RNA sequence: CUAGAGUACGGUAGAGGGUGGUGGAAUUUCCUGUGUAGCGGUGAAAUGCGUAGAUAUAGGAAGGAACACCAGUGGCGAAGGCGACCACCUGGACUGAUACUGACACUGAGGUGCGAAAGCGUGGGGAGCAAACAGGAUUAGAUACCCUGGUAGUCCACGCCGUAAACGAUGUCGACUAGCCGUUGGGAUCCUUGAGAUCUUAGUGGCGCAGCUAACGCGAUAAGUCGACCGCCUGGGGAGU
């Protein structure tokens, strides 16, 4: 419960993300996760290649999910070309909303 | 990394600089495998030099 | 996996792998056809491949190899036991009837797959195209021509990796060592082959490998001159020649491929 | 054949200093190392060495020009900056000095110690 | 005093759960080339050391911050 | 153990008290957490410095089931036959 | 009866274990482009690798293990031992208030487990390192120290092995005995800005009085003062044979 999973997908594939987003959280709901946060940090350079890519699209998320969607998103991403890292993180309180985008611009 | 203003200058903030960040001593401390035993041996000596030089100076800041 | 006592002198090193997943008999008869045993012998009678004879009984499985049947799931009934191969097989049962054998991989115990083409990318078993599969995954029973069949990585506990892709072929590392590019179109299974503790066995006795149909071979040394180029001699000769097959073919590390149509094929050779 | 703007790198062992310059292709266009300046042993090992080597190597590159140059340095022994001073001397710009070295996170182990 | 301040740092202020995100934070701990700072040059705590470590980690991992100057 | 399964058990053998000190408590406690660790270990078997904790608690169940055994047998005869152990 | 011991509730810190996935520096192998005479190595040399295009340099592919900096007399674990990040289960220790069990405790001959490293059995894996082994040099001689190669092994799955300077050369548990200076993490009082101050626990370090010691030297983590239990020693070789 209580997971922070972030993940960034391939420069190329970053117009394609809005429905990819709405795909990856509506099995979550399914499941029965709520969601508290989507933030969409935009596209930035990364500090080395990751297969000889320099761009990139982060997408930060926090999700509240029984242990079958953290299985389904555990194997979404490995199965796909978009997504070329993640994250899968977990914290043992709530989430808070806008956190750091308004310091970054 | 060091850009350029004298060629002496930028040699000066070379030499230093690469010393500063290190990765000239590290090589050296890469031409022989130290065992485990010579390693914490460095940790023993190294911590037994720094905690006398605190007491040590004391006797000076008396 | 079990281990014998020594009872009699042939219980003594005899290490049998047993399993309590199998059927206990009744194999599906309709998929099911008699099959005689050859000995060796071409049409013309002669004795082409020496040391095969005797065995038992046997009836072919009509195991299916080309998955064919795309988008409807199956469900797996058993496995059971295959006298003509070292792996195990499974019977399928799809939607509607079309009860069907196949190569069991790992899963076992009524799993359920559907050989299809981009659907079901996550579990083993799923037969798909070599082309929508991620590189680096394990796969087996792998076709070298459109709708041909498996041909590659068949046995008990084989299997071969994917490593790159690029145009109309897929390379992929086999069991042997032997790096081949294989068309993208052709069909593979994803996971292992079941029986891998097939080479954790000791046939125990000489009349364990009777049965199993191959007949007894005999070295070159012990014969006379005109029957091996070896021949005979006084006493415990040397073999004075140089290693050779009964026909004159070097034995010890000679190459003996000369096929020169499908080298293009092979990256890189077995070593 | 004309190209400017190369980079010079300097390969400095315990025994030896080889000096090769390129280009941002990293393509050779003259190389010159301290054995073949005529040391042969403990003349070998000097920075004296690394200087005429990499004099020598600054000759043979205005073949093609290079008013410019970038130097990356490389090794631990002696002569990583002798033969730095021995570069301008030719008559080059100098843009960068960079340290470039391998540097193991945990990497393979070394070999055993001497004694 | 530099080092002594740098101790509140983090103590002062409700910080205490910082995250991987700051990357204006994390940079102040990281040397130009890339290797993160000792606790004794920024005089800092050493369980807020431990809890930065992982943090300027798990940023290296999501490739916000460098390895080396290699890259 | 998971605070509810903690809870559960403590209202289920309470012994008219409201707290959690007595060792039909405590055995029952330990007992339940034995239960639920034999599957780790079935899929952790080289799990060492984690066994070392479940006979820990095995001994200290079998020293509080003798002291128990040391005041009434009533009382300890309805906790075996309850648990099932022995 | 609650002072020993244990249970219930919050919250911390952790290279504490096991099952998978994913990272980047570096080494080696292979392919390709540029380029040309050495490279490598040593007290100094030689063996070796080189115009069959080496070393160096740039682009790409495969694979194995270790996990710079953080990193510390730092942390956890009964010991051995444990350093990349993430998910999964999972043990114990720490600090606070309240509620309860009400001696339920300590030790432990036999026995039952966990065993660094090496070693062995079956199956995989093969980057580096390197017993054995080959060559070169030094040497009266050199099986060695030095250099170039290099197999088992070092790695993974299961099983066996029971040994180490397995060390704090100090068995476990409980209580009293001047102090000073650090540090790990957890709470209290405190003017309130603190680069804050004092006390108190659970560890981990340096000095030090009384006491002990043959002396070295321990000295609230005693080798001081006392209690419970276990193990062990009786001159050196012969012989842990
Ligand atoms: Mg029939
Ligand atoms: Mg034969
Ligand atoms: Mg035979
Ligand atoms: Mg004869
Ligand atoms: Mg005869
Ligand atoms: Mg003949
Ligand atoms: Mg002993
Ligand atoms: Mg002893």
């Amino acid at each position: 419960r209580h997971y922070e999973i972030v993940f960034l997908v391939h420069p190329d594939q970053s117009e394609q993300v809005g429905g990819m987003v709405e795909r990856y959280t509506k099995a979550i709901e399914e499941d029965g996760g709520k969601i508290h946060r989507l933030e969409d940090w935009g596209r930035r350079q990364l500090a080395y290649a990751i297969n000889n890519v320099h761009k990139a699209h982060y997408v930060l998320m926090n999700v509240e999910c029984s242990a079958k969607a953290l299985a389904e998103l555990e194997d979404n991403f490995r199965y796909n070309d978009a997504v070329i890292r993640n994250l899968v993180m977990r914290r043992d309180e709530a989430v808070t909303e806008q956190s750091e985008m308004l310091k970054a611009e | 990394k060091v850009k350029e203003e004298p060629f002496d200058v930028a040699l000066r903030r070379f030499k230093r600089s690469c010393e500063k960040a290190g990765v000239l001593a590290e090589v050296r401390s890469r031409e022989f495998y130290e065992k485990p035993t010579a390693e914490r041996k460095r940790k023993a000596a190294a911590a037994v030099k720094r905690h006398a030089k605190k007491v040590q100076r004391e006797q000076r800041r008396r | 996996i079990v281990k014998c006592k020594p009872t009699s002198a042939g219980r003594r090193f005899v290490v049998k792998v047993v399993n309590q997943e199998l059927h206990k008999g009744a194999p599906y008869a309709p998929l099911l056809e008699k099959k005689s045993k050859s000995g060796g012998r071409n049409n013309n009678g002669r004795i082409t491949t020496r040391h095969i004879g005797g065995g038992h009984k046997q009836h072919y499985r009509l195991v299916d190899f080309r998955r064919n049947k795309d988008g409807i799931p199956a469900i797996v009934e058993r496995v059971e036991y295959d006298p003509n191969r070292t792996a195990h097989i499974a019977l399928l049962k799809y939607a509607d009837g079309e009860r069907r054998y196949i190569i069991a991989p790992k899963g076992v115990a009524a799993g359920d797959q559907l050989i299809s083409g981009i659907g079901a990318p996550i579990k083993a078993g799923n037969s798909m195209p070599l082309r929508n599969i991620p590189v680096g995954s394990t796969v087996h029973g792998i076709e070298l021509k459109p709708g041909k069949g498996a041909q590659i990585a068949r046995s008990a506990g084989a299997s071969a990796q994917l490593v790159a892709r690029e145009g109309a072929y897929v390379t992929l590392r086999l069991r042997s060592g032997e790096m081949r590019k294989v068309l993208a179109e052709c069909r593979a299974t994803l996971g292992e082959v079941s029986n891998s503790e097939h080479s954790l066995r000791s046939l125990g006795k000489a009349g364990a490998t009777r049965w199993r149909g191959v007949r007894p071979t005999v070295r070159g040394v012990a014969m006379n001159p005109v029957d091996h180029p070896h021949g005979g001699g006084e006493g415990r000769t040397s073999a004075g020649r140089h290693p050779v097959s009964p026909w004159g073919l070097q034995t010890k590390g000679k190459k003996t491929r000369s096929n020169k149509r499908t080298d293009n094929m092979i990256v890189r050779r077995r070593k | 054949k004309t190209v400017v703007d190369g980079i010079a790198h300097i390969h400095a062992s315990f025994n030896n200093t080889i000096v090769t310059i390129t280009d941002r292709q990293g393509n050779a266009l003259s190389w010159a190392t301290s054995g073949g300046s005529g040391f042969r042993g403990s003349r070998k090992s000097t920075p004296f060495a690394a200087q005429v080597a990499a004099e020598r190597a600054g000759q043979a590159a205005l073949e093609y020009g290079l008013k410019n140059l970038d130097v990356n340095v490389k090794g631990p022994g002696p002569g990583r900056e002798s033969a730095v001073r021995a570069l301008n001397a030719c008559g080059y710009k100098i843009a960068s000095i960079t340290d470039v070295t391998p540097i193991p996170h945990n990497g393979c182990r070394p070999p055993k110690k001497r004694r | 005093f530099f080092r002594r301040r740098k101790f509140c740092r983090f103590t002062a202020e409700g910080v205490k759960e910082i995250d991987y995100k700051d990357l204006n934070t994390l940079k102040a701990y990281v040397s130009e080339t890339g290797k993160i700072v000792p606790s004794r040059i920024t005089g800092t705590k050493a369980k807020y050391q431990r809890q930065l470590a992982t943090a300027i980690k798990r940023a290296r991992y999501l490739a916000l911050l460098p390895y080396t100057d290699s890259h | 153990l998971s605070v509810e399964e903690k809870a559960q058990i403590v209202n289920e053998y309470k012994q008219a008290e409201g707290d959690t000190g007595s060792p039909e408590v405590q055995v029952a406690l330990l007992s339940a957490n034995i239960n639920k660790l034999q599957d780790h270990f079935k899929a952790n078997g080289k799990d060492h410095h984690s066994r070392r904790g479940l006979i820990r608690m095995v001994n200290q169940r079998r020293k509080l089931l003798d002291y128990l055994k040391g005041k009434d047998v009533s009382r300890y005869t309805a906790l075996i036959g309850r648990l099932g152990l022995r």
